[PDB]
RNA sequence: AAAUUGAAGAGUUUGAUCAUGGCUCAGAUUGAACGCUGGCGGCAGGCCUAACACAUGCAAGUCGAACGGUAACAGGAAGAAGCUUGCUUCUUUGCUGACGAGUGGCGGACGGGUGAGUAAUGUCUGGGAAACUGCCUGAUGGAGGGGGAUAACUACUGGAAACGGUAGCUAAUACCGCAUAACGUCGCAAGACCAAAGAGGGGGACCUUCGGGCCUCUUGCCAUCGGAUGUGCCCAGAUGGGAUUAGCUAGUAGGUGGGGUAACGGCUCACCUAGGCGACGAUCCCUAGCUGGUCUGAGAGGAUGACCAGCCACACUGGAACUGAGACACGGUCCAGACUCCUACGGGAGGCAGCAGUGGGGAAUAUUGCACAAUGGGCGCAAGCCUGAUGCAGCCAUGCCGCGUGUAUGAAGAAGGCCUUCGGGUUGUAAAGUACUUUCAGCGGGGAGGAAGGGAGUAAAGUUAAUACCUUUGCUCAUUGACGUUACCCGCAGAAGAAGCACCGGCUAACUCCGUGCCAGCAGCCGCGGUAAUACGGAGGGUGCAAGCGUUAAUCGGAAUUACUGGGCGUAAAGCGCACGCAGGCGGUUUGUUAAGUCAGAUGUGAAAUCCCCGGGCUCAACCUGGGAACUGCAUCUGAUACUGG
């Protein structure tokens, strides 16, 4: 019993760290079109492990810098 | 100061100022000691200073001085650096 | 806060009875019912839609004594409730003290009726009510008060009641000087000349 | 500290008090955590004037809340007739 | 049971027509202003501009049950002696009722004001982990024993003042050790270390250095873990305009280690890595406090954020800390700056965006009022004191609602006005005349409710060594209202004291004379006016509103005229000169699976007020209020799997 969201991994250049896109399905308010919209998130990898391109689970801790609050549960999908 | 509470009130906080300001440069100079036995390389200088710092700011604490959790650290923090001379 | 002038001009550019004079002389023989008032009446009009509207909210408007802010509030509340708004709206002003008043027959006109009702002369329930809007209820009694059964007035007043048709949603009791409000009337109750939809037309303009 | 009061309001010279579980600093009007019954000192006398909720003001009492000088007399009145 | 029942068009392009398309009008609303007019009341509202400058008074104190105390003015006492034997004039006395100044405590971080700054160290919705929290409350224990000061006060002294300087003097719940020490802190553990304060009311014994000890109750003090409240911090989404602003960022983005914070953290620093943000709008410029709400709309929308309530920010401008549970502090401190005053020229003093008020600006916005009686707040055991919060009054048709300014009767239809085909018509049952009524205003009389409590007495039970005291519960007596000459009720006199404003060419309800002659003027748009003007000015009549009526300004509407609902693009405005093509949008058919979208159900939240429904209370209404519905949202959990997606 976690709140957890998905995402995939756009970037990893940092030490430790990774940067993750979350997609989510808007209903627009005025016209009713559903979109893409994206909530990006820098996330603590502890081990460097996550490469670029790979589907990632994440969950809401403390503070670990200035922009992360989010680390990594678990990996999913990868290496494609 | 118009009110009277007010120039009465000035007066005691620049008396606690003058006391406190004392109180909080002694804390200091104890935990500095500390500091410099550890910069030496000196495990039983350190110590001994340690246990003089001690009992000061723990009572500090308790005066109101500082607070609690500010005396922890310093204890803590202190503690760590002799354990890791020895 | 209320028509002070000539009864008669009023009758005459609705082409109607407005009921305001008695009935102790009879119409025709005061005025000219048939011709408009003032200088330009005798040449017609061809009246437009506008118009009409216009003409027949007035004629209710000055039957009941009712003012325009004062009846644009009515027409507020009637379309509130549930119910067809034509209908609403005119059981909202033969629910009207000083109406209720002349349709049991204590006053002689609506203008005579609201004096009464402004000097005191009215109780519902016991209590003296003095403003001539109150709305009265089912089962409320309405009654006179005791300097007031002494009053010429009334009693005349109770004679030209009998000449009039009756009412069927007033109980009437006229030799204590009361009558129980016993329902809500329908509009069959109520004079058909009147059209409603005209006057309901026109706020919803 | 937490209190129980009467808030005022109604129309001018016809009060009305609701009863109000506040921090005591808040203004009278101003910020409730709860409100829990009120007070009509004008009623009619044939009709309510005074409820209180004496389950939820117990349990505020409970947790340690103060109460005023009239919230106290309306407890001992509403436990005489009720 | 009920909680929404909701949607009107017209004028103007043409010789005429249909279409396109602009302009204009009819509605609702307002913190409004201006003009003409003006009787009463009820409930609201009232510097939108210069976050310009402010004279004067008031807006934060309280505590003698923490302390040393006497300068006041109350008594009392020894005692001078009024001396007229007790009627007390004048000398002492902190002896006790009290209490200026001083130490100390608690409060001056609340309450009150304003919207300048702030497009995010903000707000709204929903989540979260790494925190502190005076007063209040639950539990658990502690409270032993010593020290040196200094304000006051005394003596001298400097300064024009503000304010100070010397040398002595003394106290505490002020301040500092020591003892004490665990479910507290540091530590892997062994171990190491951390506090405190007394004051009151009464008392049967019993001792005394007659002070008290001693018994008892109330009350405070210290530590620890809880609770409640309040606050801090983090994440996701939502939160104006501009691309004729496209590249921005080096404590910048992450790491390791030190330091810092109540707490996580580039919060800070040293080293290291070279990142981070951006067409899903970074950066930059402009504008703006945010929300609940409000106005408008059939709705979807648009506009707005005045009063009431929540959050934020600011306190003459800029900077900074100190005290403290809490401030980087409207009526505190220090610094710099501008402005204003005082000065013996050395130096000083101040901050209405508290309440009234003044000037100034401005189209425009109020009394230098009464009271703490009620509800809150601060201090106090309490009495009580304080409270420009608040409750009331004043001013103003600024707004909403109610009532009034009479009623019935009254004809050849008076006069006078106006028109007239000179017959008469209209003002008009209108007036006069005759009957009746007296609301509201004016003059008299009575009179609720907002008051709950607190005090002075007894009575019982608890309390205890005690019928003291204290506390809890009932009883009796005298009391507490600013508003206020109150609401409300009764009596008196006499129709008496109380109607205007706009309009009448069409849109748009209401028409005729005289003057005027493209002049004077009118006008929202079409347009009217050049000698018969229903359009100008006056008169008579009429229409519409009515203590108000009009003009102007502003928002929505109408406007389907920015079209999601709900428009178009061959010729009316509108298809890039044609292609290729990256991001983007969309995607044939079938089985399985997943359950993101989607749908259903449940829980949590969505502050109160507002809106809507059913009730209740003010004579009615506005206004106030009980219960509900609603808050179309967001999150979590459990199902469904046709469609979309994977």
């Amino acid at each position: 019993k976690i709140r957890t969201l998905q995402g995939r991994v756009v970037s990893d250049k940092m030490e430790k760290s990774i940067v993750v896109a979350i997609e989510r399905f808007v209903k627009h308010p005025i016209y009713g079109k559903f979109i893409k919209r994206t909530t990006k998130l820098h996330v603590h990898d502890e081990n460097n492990e996550c490469g670029i391109g790979d589907v990632v689970e994440i969950r809401e801790c403390r503070p670990l810098s200035k922009t992360k609050s989010w680390t990594l549960v678990r990996v999913v999908e990868k290496a494609v | 100061a118009n009110i009277k509470s007010a120039k009465k009130r000035a007066i005691q906080s620049e008396k606690a100022r003058k006391h406190n300001a004392s109180r909080r440069s002694m804390m200091r100079t104890f935990i500095k000691k500390v500091y410099a036995a550890i910069e030496a390389g000196d495990k039983a200088a350190a110590q001994k200073a340690f246990n003089e710092m001690q009992p000061i700011v723990d009572r500090q604490a308790a005066k109101g001085l500082i607070h609690k959790n500010k005396a922890a650290r310093h204890k803590a923090n202190l503690t760590a650096q002799i354990n890791k001379l020895a | 806060a209320r028509y002070l002038g000539p009864k008669l001009k009023l009758s005459r550019r609705e082409g109607t009875d407005l009921f305001l004079k008695s009935g102790v002389r009879a119409i025709d023989t005061k005025c000219k019912i048939e011709q408009a008032p003032g200088q330009h009446g005798a040449r017609k009009p061809r009246l437009s839609d506008y118009g009409v509207q216009l003409r027949e909210k007035q004629k209710v408007r000055r039957i009941y004594g009712v003012l325009e802010r004062q009846f644009r509030n009515y027409y507020k509340e009637a379309a509130r409730l549930k119910g067809n708004t034509g209908e609403n709206l005119l059981a909202l002003l033969e629910g009207r003290l000083d109406n209720v008043v002349y349709r049991m027959g204590f006053g002689a006109t609506r203008a005579e009726a609201r004096q009464l009702v402004s000097h005191k002369a009215i109780m519902v329930n016991g209590r003296v009510v003095n403003i001539a809007s109150y709305q009265v209820s089912p089962n409320d009694v309405v009654s006179i008060r005791e300097k007031a059964k002494k009053q010429s007035r009334v009693k005349a007043a109770l004679e030209l009641a009998e000449q009039r048709e009756k009412p069927t949603w007033l109980e009437v009791d006229a030799g204590k000087m009361e009558g129980t409000f016993k329902r809500k009337p329908e509009r069959s109750d109520l004079s058909a000349d009147i059209n409603e939809h005209l006057i309901v037309e026109l706020y919803s303009k | 500290m937490v209190t129980i009061r009467l808030a005022r309001h109604g129309a001018k010279k016809r009060p009305f008090y609701q009863v109000v579980v506040a921090d005591s600093r808040n203004a009278r009007n101003g910020r409730f955590i709860e409100r829990v019954g009120f007070f009509n000192p004008i009623a009619s006398e044939k009709e309510e004037g005074t409820r209180l909720d004496l389950d939820r003001i117990a349990h505020w009492v409970g947790q340690g809340a103060t109460i005023s000088d009239r919230v106290a007399a309306l407890i001992k009145e509403v436990n005489k007739a009720a």
